[PDB]
């Protein structure tokens, strides 16, 4: 199937590119047209 | 109380509340052991103080931060200002991180 | 109207499923009507 | 996106959206025309230009702004 | 190529909860991916089999349904003693899944629903953030409540409670409401009664939610905030909610009668009470106005969360489970590793800005962060709570330095700022990861030792092909479900413990010598008897360690009054199973169980041969002989032991 | 002694209301004295069907509670604390609601 070892590296890049977007998403709220 | 004596309250009370009070009362546990070595559920009064007081001062480091960013500010004053609120907020999380490293071995 | 007296028939022979069904319907069609009715009562209003 | 439903529509707030589909026509319009002229004017007036093609170009372009101007005073 | 502001916000919202969605649905499968996918804990066995019922009987036939395999001497109805929601969604996902072909077995649909329902969760919380401000700390409390770890203990893929779809109905119900205090609308207000309805059908905390709306009522009207929008929606949820509530049929007519749903009824009249004398203010000269100026009581799982004293003192089945007890600190820490240190600043914001939805949240979180200082449980009500106000705290920080920098439209503090709150989050990020993997992802149906020896599921597979189709087996109230579910046995106790005086009576019988409970075991007609042992595998969580609580709930009601719990001790104190052992513990029909033959075993190395790995002590009677019981079973291990009553002496003897 | 006052309060309260809020305080009162003479005939005989007590009261309330708001919501006196909530939009979350709690009202009854 999946090893753990796959799926707990897959989550932890997940979840930091995820964190990385919401704050560039801030940026992009605070400078509007 | 003008929604800052409430506050105040309700920090006081996040504090205690955080320190395992309730614990403490139901369970009556000895003041400092001999960190439980091995249990995760287990508060002494000293480190149960200690690591609330933590918790605490790192919200009060943010709003003390967060607060300084205001206008028309003498810049020798909002230096030192900043200064303790960096200071506050950096220990409180780097010690808070150790202590639960050094109570639970094999962290991360 | 139609609807009121499916509520009352629901209560001496329909279950709740086919009551529900049949509310469903009726629900929708007297939505529709309502809603064509009611744009025609606020601009008679204003 | 098809389906209204609404019974009392607001004027004040259509007014908002018949004028976001306005300027959002206008923007791609003068975009669009500097971007033609931008690209006329390099690409036919290298080394020889003759002021045929340029000639056109300033006729395509007059046109352009007539109609531009003709949809600022529909906006207006 | 350029895009509008429009069109790049919502290309960057739908991206982020996407991938905040799917993470939430990935995290959650951690115990799938390692041990084959079945139902652990042994509580959610019970759930599962009635879950299959509603979906090869119908509803009608489960709605009215008594169940004759369980508490044997007495009669469990199934329809009316349980709140229904989460079978009722499970059938109608099955359902709607098998119309188009999907076809995907009952058992799938209930390991997997929980992470869906996670995922749901997560934009239910995006809107009801969205709701409080900028919809930038909606992003954030959704991606911060998708990786944490209370939550996501108490729904992992394979964990078939009702607590995980309960948060999803709870977190509805509360956008629902903040909508209708917003909006001051009827429409909205019915929502929420219909959101209500499928709350209190789901879990039994809809007590709860029902004592937060009405104290928020109440503390607006301190405040003088109080205006015809909050009267509106709350009455209309009053009525309706009250309405719907009663037809649960567990309930009956417990809100109008008991005494949790009394704070929602004073609320509701004082708020009539004001209307009608804030209208009379108005059409009366002030000279005039001035002129003119059988209950049930609480019933004690609720009320020992108020006083954390009554339960440990007074009732000893409550108390009896692990998970009673008050969080520590450090349990908190572990839990929520930097949510806890923006729980201030989120009270912070809610504070200097108060508005006619932040009062809610604010009480909120203050009385759940009490509710899980009382009790570890209810840690998992106070995970919801923290994301959303930890989400704005970090939030405001971000929109308060991403203003400053130059390349928006000294300054590079705002960016020394911003580069240690994404430190911040990447290290909760990492922590969240690996408590999920290495803590709360664990099977209880099989002992993880790789190797893994799955005594229980052997026992009760031999159970349930080698006696008769009527046999009774006769357990503790922990092994109730799983033996219905996997031995398919008819049993006398069950993990429900709506009866004491069973569960005391099958206390007196495993406590109390053989003559005595072999009577016990006669009149109740019980077959076989199921003790796990845990001897050599060294597990901890035996059926001995366990036999204290066995004699204090047996020695409690009426008949017990010769069990005597301190006479089971060392003169001392102490509690041995070695020969200092008590001349009656070393007699009970208990030490006879799941010690038979167990004298001549070497368990150890340097050890002598008749030791006890959990209690590390050497038997107190090496041979010992079974006078009314034969050994009808021992797995591998001899983990799970089985043991066939006797019948009758036939030539009528004594057989003590 | 305390008369006049009602009579001043009753006189004035006529000339401040227009014709649709006078039907509806109407219809308000007559749910209000079916309920009333609901529950004293309660209490004059006792509870052996409880559910159908509770269906049949809770109806009236449920009635006596709509109407209310939804007159709240048509006085044009409170038009600045909705702002959106048009009196047609009012009328049918009035139907909307009300057709949920006389559902369940017969769903609960006997
Ligand atoms: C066992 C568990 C028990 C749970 C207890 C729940 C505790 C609730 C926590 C407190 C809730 C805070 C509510 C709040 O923010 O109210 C504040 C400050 O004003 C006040 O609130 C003063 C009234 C104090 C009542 C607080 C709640 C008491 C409710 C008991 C029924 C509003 O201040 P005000 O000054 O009243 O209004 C604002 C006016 N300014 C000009 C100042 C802006
Ligand atoms: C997708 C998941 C949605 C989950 C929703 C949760 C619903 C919880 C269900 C609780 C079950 C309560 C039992 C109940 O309602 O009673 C059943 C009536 O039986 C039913 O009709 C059950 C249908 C319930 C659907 C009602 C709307 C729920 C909407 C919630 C969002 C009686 O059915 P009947 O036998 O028809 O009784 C009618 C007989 N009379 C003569 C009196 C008319
Ligand atoms: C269980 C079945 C129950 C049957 C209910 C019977 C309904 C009676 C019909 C009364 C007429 C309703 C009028 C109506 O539809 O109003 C709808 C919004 O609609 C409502 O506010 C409530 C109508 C609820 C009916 C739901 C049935 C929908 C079926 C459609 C297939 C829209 O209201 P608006 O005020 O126009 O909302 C627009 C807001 N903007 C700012 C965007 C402009
Ligand atoms: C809203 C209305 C629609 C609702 C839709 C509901 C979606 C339900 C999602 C669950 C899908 C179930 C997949 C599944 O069952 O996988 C498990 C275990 O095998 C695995 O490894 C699966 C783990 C991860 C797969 C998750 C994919 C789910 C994607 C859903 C969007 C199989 O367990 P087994 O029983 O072991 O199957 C093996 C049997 N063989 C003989 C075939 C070998
Ligand atoms: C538009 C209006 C039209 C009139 C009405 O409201 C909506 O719609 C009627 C239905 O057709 C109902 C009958 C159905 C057949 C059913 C046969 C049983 O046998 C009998 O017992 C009851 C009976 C006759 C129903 C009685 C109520 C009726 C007449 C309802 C009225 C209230
Ligand atoms: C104008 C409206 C008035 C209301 C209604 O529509 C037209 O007129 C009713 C009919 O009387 C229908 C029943 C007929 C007998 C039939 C017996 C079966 O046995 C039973 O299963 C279904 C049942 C009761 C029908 C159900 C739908 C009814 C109630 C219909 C309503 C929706
Ligand atoms: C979202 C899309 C897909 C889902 C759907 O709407 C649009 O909503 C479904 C309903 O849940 C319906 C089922 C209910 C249970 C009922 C059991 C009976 O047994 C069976 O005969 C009919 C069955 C399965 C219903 C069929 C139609 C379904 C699947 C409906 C679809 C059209
Ligand atoms: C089985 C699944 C089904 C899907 C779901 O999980 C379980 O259960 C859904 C709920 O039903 C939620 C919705 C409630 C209604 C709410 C209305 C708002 O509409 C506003 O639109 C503005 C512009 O006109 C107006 O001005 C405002 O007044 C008006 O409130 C909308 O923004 C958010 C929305 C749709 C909620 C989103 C999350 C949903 C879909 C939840 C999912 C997670
Ligand atoms: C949203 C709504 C939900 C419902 C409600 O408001 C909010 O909340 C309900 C309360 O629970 C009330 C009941 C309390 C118990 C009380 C017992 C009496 O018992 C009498 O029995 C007689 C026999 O002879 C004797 O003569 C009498 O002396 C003896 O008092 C009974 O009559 C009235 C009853 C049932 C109350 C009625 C009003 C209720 C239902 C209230 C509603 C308004
Ligand atoms: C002050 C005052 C007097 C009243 C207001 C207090 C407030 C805010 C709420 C009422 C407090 C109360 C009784 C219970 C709190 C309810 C909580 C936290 C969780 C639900 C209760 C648990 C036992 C259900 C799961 O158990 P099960 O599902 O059944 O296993
Ligand atoms: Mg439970």
């Amino acid at each position: 199937m999946i090893t753990d070892v796959q799926l707990a590296i897959f989550a932890n890049m997940l979840g930091v590119s995820l964190f990385l977007l919401v704050v560039l998403y801030h940026y992009v709220a605070v400078n509007n047209p | 109380p003008s929604a800052m004596t409430v506050y105040a309250l309700v920090v006081v009370s996040y504090f205690l509340i955080t320190g395992g009070i309730i614990y403490d009362v139901i369970v009556e546990p000895p003041s400092v052991g001999s960190f439980l070595a091995y249990r995760v559920n287990g508060q002494y009064i000293m480190e149960g103080l200690a690591s609330s007081f933590l918790f605490t001062m790192g919200g009060l480091g943010f709003i003390i931060l967060d607060r300084s960013n205001a206008p028309n500010i003498p810049k020798l004053n909002r230096f030192l200002l900043l200064f303790i609120g960096f200071v506050c907020v950096l220990l409180s999380f780097f010690m808070a991180r150790v202590f639960m490293r050094m109570k639970l071995p094999g962290y991360l | 109207a139609a609807m009121l007296g499916l509520m009352y028939v629901y209560w001496t022979q329909l279950n709740m499923f086919q009551t529900l069904k049949y509310l469903a319907i009726l629900g929708s069609v007297t939505f529709l009507a309502g809603n064509r009715m009611l744009a025609q009562q606020a601009v008679k209003r204003t | 996106v098809r389906l209204d439903f609404s019974i009392t529509k607001d004027p004040a707030a259509e007014a908002r959206m018949k004028v976001a589909c306005i300027t959002e026509q206008v923007l791609t319009l003068v975009n669009k025309r500097i971007g033609l002229y931008r690209h006329f004017d390099e690409t036919v007036n290298r080394y020889k230009q003759s002021r045929d093609i340029s000639t056109l170009n300033s006729g395509k372009k007059s046109l352009e702004t007539e109609h531009k101007a003709l949809t600022s005073e529909i906006a207006l | 190529l350029r895009l509008s502001y429009e069109k790049q916000d919502t290309l960057l919202k739908l991206l982020i909860l996407s991938m905040a969605a799917v993470l939430s649905f990935s995290t959650r499968l951690f115990a799938v991916l390692r041990f084959e996918s079945v139902i652990h804990e042994f509580d959610p066995y019970f759930n599962y089999r009635t879950t299959r019922f509603l979906a090869e009987e119908g509803f009608y036939k489960f709605h009215n349904w008594f169940d004759d395999r369980a508490w044997y001497p007495l009669g469990r109805i199934i329809g009316g003693t349980i709140y229904p929601g989460l079978m009722i969604t499970s059938a109608a996902i099955y359902h709607v899944l098998h119309f188009f072909h999907i076809t995907i077995d009952i058992r799938n649909v209930c390991v997997f629903l929980a992470p869906l329902f996670s995922s749901f969760t997560t934009i239910v919380t995006y809107h009801l953030t969205k709701e409080l401000k900028d919809a930038g700390a909606g992003l954030l409390a959704a991606a911060m409540i998708a990786v944490v770890p209370g939550y996501i203990s108490r729904s992992v893929a394979g964990s078939y409670d009702n607590e995980g779809i309960a948060i999803f109905c709870m977190l509805l119900t509360y956008y629902m409401w903040i909508k209708a205090v917003k909006t001051g609308s009827i429409c909205w207000a019915a929502k929420c009664a219909l959101a209500y309805f499928y709350m209190v059908s789901s879990w039994g905390g809809y007590v709860f939610l029902i004592n937060l709306i009405p104290l928020h009522v109440l503390v607006l009207m301190l405040t003088g905030r109080f205006s015809h929008r909050i009267y509106v929606a709350y009455c209309t949820v009053y009525c309706l909610g009250t309405i719907l509530s009663m037809q649960i049929s567990f309930v009956g007519f417990q809100p109008v009668l008991s005494s949790e749903h009394m704070a929602a009824f004073g609320v509701f009249g004082l708020c009539q009470i004001h209307a009608f004398v804030d209208y009379l203010r108005s059409k009366l000269n002030p000279q005039q106005f001035e002129v003119l100026f059988k209950i049930s009581p609480w019933t004690g799982r609720f009320y020992s969360l108020l006083d954390p004293s009554y339960a440990k003192n007074n009732i000893p089945i409550i108390a009896s489970v692990s998970e009673h007890q008050p969080t520590t600190w450090s349990s908190y820490y572990f839990d929520l590793q930097l949510l806890v240190f923006m729980f201030p600043v989120g009270l912070y914001y809610c504070f200097s800005n108060l508005s006619d939805a932040r009062i809610f949240i604010i009480m909120y979180g203050v009385t759940s962060m009490y509710f899980s200082a009382v009790m570890v449980r209810l840690m998992l009500v106070l995970a919801p709570v923290m994301c959303i106000l930890s989400g704005i705290g970090v939030s405001q920080v971000l929109s308060t330095y991403m203003k400053n920098l130059d390349i928006s439209r000294k300054n590079e503090v705002a960016s020394g700022m911003i580069l240690v709150m994404a430190f911040f989050l990447i290290t909760y990020t990492f922590h969240s990861t690996w408590v999920t993997s290495e803590a709360y992802s664990s099977p209880s149906i099989v002992l993880s030792a790789r190797i893994i020896f799955d005594d229980f599921r052997e026992a009760y597979y031999w159970l349930r092909h080698n006696t008769p189709e009527d046999a009774k087996v006769m357990s503790w109230w922990d092994y109730g479900y799983q033996i219905t579910a996997m031995a398919n046995r008819t049993i006398l106790v069950d993990n429900n413990t709506w009866n004491n005086t069973h569960i005391s009576r099958v206390g007196q019988a495993m406590a109390s010598t053989e003559e005595k409970a072999y009577e016990i075991m006669r009149e109740l007609d019980v077959s076989y008897v199921l003790v796990i042992f845990g001897g050599l595998t060294g597990y901890s969580s035996d059926d001995i360690n366990k036999f204290l609580w066995m004699v204090r709930i047996g020695g409690s009601t009426d008949t017990g009054k010769h069990i005597k719990e301190n006479d089971y001790y060392t003169p001392t104190g102490e509690f041995r199973v070695d020969r200092e052992g008590s001349p009656v513990l070393l007699n009970c029909l208990m030490y006879k169980m799941c010690y038979y033959r167990f004298g001549q075993v070497y368990t150890e190395a340097k050890r002598p041969p008749g030791f006890d790995r959990v209690r590390n002590a050497e038997i107190g009677n090496k041979d010992f002989e079974l006078d009314v019981l034969e050994e009808a079973y021992t797995t591998e291990h001899w983990l799970v032991r089985i043991y066939k009553v006797k019948d009758l002496d036939n030539r009528g003897l004594s057989r003590t | 002694s305390v008369v006049s006052v009602i009579s001043r309060f009753l006189e004035e309260y006529l000339s401040s209301t227009p014709q649709r809020l006078k039907l509806l305080d109407a219809y308000l009162l007559y749910i209000l004295l079916t309920g009333a003479l609901q529950f004293g005939y309660c209490l004059l005989v006792g509870t052996f069907p409880f559910n159908s007590f509770l269906s049949g009261f809770i109806s009236c309330v449920g009635s006596f509670i709509l109407a209310v708001c939804l007159r709240i919501q048509i006085n044009p006196q409170n038009k600045a604390d909705f702002q959106g909530i048009s009196p047609e939009r009012a009328f049918a979350d009035f139907l909307f609601a009300s057709t949920i709690l006389h559902l369940v009202v017969m769903n609960f009854v006997g």
